[PDB]
RNA sequence: UCGGCUCGUGCGUCGAUGAAGAACGCAGCAGCUGCGAGAAUUAAUGUGAAUUGCAGGACACAUUGAUUUCGCACUUGCGGCCCCGGGCCGGGGCUACG
RNA sequence: GUGCCAGGUGGGGAGUUUGACUGGGGCGGUAC
RNA sequence: CGAAAGACUAACGAACCAUCUAGUAGCUGGUUCCCUCCGGGGCCGCUGCGGUGAGCCUUGAAGCCUAGGGCGCGGGCCCGGGUGGAGCCGCCGCAGGUGCAGAUCUUGGUGGUAGUAGCAAAUAUUCAAACGAGCUUUGAAGGCCGAGUGGAGAAGGGUUCCAUGUAACAGCAGUUGAACAUGGGUCAGUCGGUCCUGAGAGAUGGGCGAGCGCCGUUCGAAGGGACGGGCGAUGGCCUC
RNA sequence: AGCAUAUUAGUCAGCGGAGGAGAAGUGAACAGGGAAGAGCCCAGCGCCAAUCCCGCCCCGGCGGGGCGGGGACAUGUGGCGUACGGAAGGGGCCCAAGUCCUUCUGACGAGGCGCCCGUGGCGGUGGAGGCGGUAGGGCCCCGGAGUCGGGUUGCUUGGGAAUGCAGCCCAAAGCGGGUGGUAAACUCCAUCUAAGGCUAAUACCGGCACGAGACCGAUAGUCAACAAGUACCGUAAGGGAAAGUUGAAACUUUGAAGAGAGAGUUCAAGAGGCGUGAAACCGUUCGACCCGUCUUGAAACACGGACCAAGGAGUCUAACACGUGCGCGAGUCGGGGCUCGCACGAAAGCCCGUGGCGCAAUGAGCGCACGUGUUAGGACCCGAAAGAUGGUGAACUAUGCCUGGGC
């Protein structure tokens, strides 16, 4: 049982769960080396 | 564009036109020279004089 | 029992997101305080797009002209 | 000495302006000095170097061979030369990048706006020597 | 909706819908199972579009 | 040391034509940032041959020419009025208080 | 009945205080 | 709020949050260089500014290291050597956020303890083979759960579900995993929501209120809807 | 040095409303000197609806002209007139001169010509006046009422028999009324004209865009130099980090692998996804009690201290006193103004002596600087139990109610 916004909020809180692209490395001015991940056991969702 | 324009050449010299064809300056500037008829006689028998001094 | 036993007896939220805010502010005014500035700073004109203010600003730095173009070639 | 006020001379805001500058600006930022008979020709001192044969007058390469221009990569303020270049470890081929004040334009790709550009600033010359 | 959907399947590859299911994917999507009228091949239809 | 702090100068421009703020979405290949279904930007003007992490723009040589959601209610719940099209469906415009 | 002033009542409530010395302090005492 | 214990009010003899607030303290703790005199002097040291040194420096600045040579009562300093890679110092003045061993000091780092305490609640594992560089899987035994250690949901979680593949984490290990990586998966007229009002919440009128507002929920010109008839509906040109 | 009036303080918190300015028109005023400078309009009383708003035609602040209908308005629009009396600057593109000789280096240095420009002596580029830039140029009439005033109450002020404000009661006059800093009666004098309205030197910790600094230099400076109000914590109100630096320029073999041995780049990896790189800690090759502290008394069976690095505590402003140094000396001392423009210059120079202090007391030297001391301020640094204002919570628990389930 979710809510029309409770699932887009999730939706969009997955589609943020994924590395860095390897090519980003490769830019003239990047600091990044790794991905704000989240883990569903280890932070909870604002809710 | 074409549209817009079109409508522009349509309600020039209305009195009345669509809101998003009225200019858009601010609020404020959305929302001078008349006198009264005291005022304008006021000016016209006492104007502003241009002088000099120690001459 | 008050501690880690009932703590486990948590099921029903009280809060949930905010439709204004966004926060997990129905009064028509916004609820702001002088005596957290903090709370102040966290959300105010500059934290957020400002998507018609800055497009204010740069209409201003010309005199907020309009139904004019730039000379065409 | 600058006299002029809303000009900086702050160290930082001048580090700023060019390590952000917009590639138009870079353009010319990235100019480059005419050779001699090119300078004397046109009477310009110098022009912002576009994808030009050039001569490199500083660095590890400095010599007198001439090289075409092959690309100028604004955001790293450096210019890729002819045969200017270097091996890697696998064999390969790999551009060395040269900052346009250390090289000389020997040859200039002339369009209508290079020329235009150049008569510009030969009047302008003219005028201020006048 | 599925008429939306049902009209726009039709005016666009020129064919019948028998019926249409939709399910909103947990990525946030709108997934969208279009059953063909009987007397259309769906394989067909999949190769003009370009799938399969 | 592309950041602060302090002083000074000029200006001193938000919003129902819908703001500040929030949500969601948008790139050929997460964040920040920039944008709004015309979504990593369209037009115009100036400038002038690049963008770049990676192949992928015929760039007319007159190098025109690279660089949305936040009437009644807040569950996408339920309407009403007038038009338009397809035969109930879809589209457009309206419908807050003072 | 309401508005304003006046007198009473009012630990229901508010704020505050409840000395010093001293063969520990309190009690006694005053050598304050 | 309390069948009363000052009990409970998100781990209470007046919750928690921010501000007033760097609240006050006759009280505790700490308070940083040398020498001299009684009981001031520092060719001591740090950072920056005005002058000066035709000062020093990629033929190597600062910084750091050094059982090297020395100077000074000392605060300290000079030189040798090393490594380091870009700035720095002397003198005359000016200025200060200017010298630490303490403050149950603040932040960061690291020891002995110490390969130590420990990895002991819920009866229990064994044989063979397979893959593999090297507790997993299969088969066979022996066991356990027996108002379940079974099968399904609500709240909550939010992808943990499925397949494939494979340092940190799973306090031993792992060829295994709710871990990591890649890619998939949730289909409704009939199952729910959506509809009703329940305790209750809460607009309008009205009242109160300096005001944001809040009191009140029946205490005001509160109906916008009915098959039936004529003007005009004529519109299909009057069936409805 | 308690505390209640007082102070804190009309201050914090709370509520409402703006503008580019607003408002005004313990402890103050007036006079004096400056910055600026600007004045006006209704009602009323009079004379003459003479006034205003809302289809057709003609010319990006919706106006002007003509023509015709509707309304407002006599319960009063307009003209004359109101105290001094009245009427009869942005944007774009450009413009000087060495990459000369020798030489150092991995690559603006050094030695020469001092050569060349200079109205031009910050940044970039592997220590620069000789690429962008910079400098200076180009395209007869005449008065505002529940108002004044009075009483009382509460707050407020320096306002004292009551400065201002407000509630309640009383409640006006017209040679009247207010004020004349002690209540009152009588009486002269002075001064203004309340109860209507408009109106351009000053303020600015927010915003847009700039310039600058005897400031800080990554434990500092904003919390934030970096994907920072981010990660993360809390139901929520809220709380809230850490974190800059390679360079100049980015094949063979062992092993399952991580990881190594060679080889290679580079001035350098004794720079290897990281400048330098300390200490703590680890690997390898005869006299003599422990300091800090409070204490009459400490080695104490008194407290703090496992170790190391970095940070860390007598400051600034104002006042006063005395001492010292300097200038002038019965005097001494210039907020404002003037000096062409703001690199330095928010400097410096010059001048209006108002004024301050001093030169006279009694009664009801100046200015500048430095030091030391005592203060008021956070007040040398850290430290309460408390108090106040505004907000967030009944997801635990407490009790009442509604609708279910179970024994």
């Amino acid at each position: 049982h979710k809510t029309f916004r409770i699932k887009r909020f999730l939706a969009k809180k997955q589609k943020q769960n994924r590395p860095i692209p390897q090519w980003i490395r490769m830019k003239t001015g990047n600091k990044i080396r790794y991905n704000k991940r989240r883990h569903w056991r280890r932070t909870k969702l604002g809710l | 564009q074409t549209q817009k324009e079109n409508l522009r050449k349509f309600y020039k010299g209305k009195k009345y036109k669509p809101l998003d064809l009225r200019p858009k300056k601010t609020r404020a500037m959305r929302r001078e020279n008349l006198k009264t008829k005291k005022q304008q006689r006021k000016e016209r028998l006492y104007p502003l004089r241009k002088f000099a001094v120690k001459a | 029992t008050k501690g880690t036993s009932s703590f486990g007896k948590r099921r029903n939220k009280t809060h949930t997101l905010c439709r204004r805010c966004g926060s997990k502010c129905p009064a028509k005014r916004k609820r702001k305080y002088n005596w957290s500035a903090k709370a102040k700073r966290r959300n105010t004109t500059g934290t957020g797009r400002m998507r018609h203010l800055k497009i204010v600003y740069r209409r201003f730095r010309h005199g907020f002209r309009e139904g004019t173009t730039p000379k065409p070639k | 000495m600058k006299f002029n006020p809303f000009v900086t001379s702050d160290r930082s805001k001048n580090r700023k302006r060019h390590f952000n500058a917009p590639s138009h600006i870079r353009r010319k930022i990235m100019s480059s000095p005419l050779s001699k008979e090119l300078r004397q020709k046109y009477n310009v001192r110098s022009m912002p170097i576009r994808k030009d044969e050039v001569q490199v007058v500083r660095g590890h390469y400095k010599g007198q061979q001439i090289g075409k221009v092959v690309q100028v990569y604004r955001k790293k303020y450096v210019i890729y030369i002819e045969r200017v270049q270097r091996e890697k470890a696998n064999g390969t081929t790999v551009h060395v990048g040269i900052h346009p004040s250390k090289v000389v334009i020997t040859r200039l790709k002339l369009d209508k706006d290079r020329k235009k550009i150049l008569e510009r600033k030969a009047k302008s010359r003219q005028v201020g020597k006048e | 909706n599925k008429h939306q959907i049902k009209q726009a399947v039709k005016k666009l590859y020129d064919i019948d819908v028998a019926k249409v299911n939709t399910l909103i994917r947990p990525d946030g999507e709108k997934k969208a199972y279009v059953r063909l009228a009987p007397d259309y091949d769906a394989l067909d239809v999949a190769n003009k579009i370009g799938i399969i």
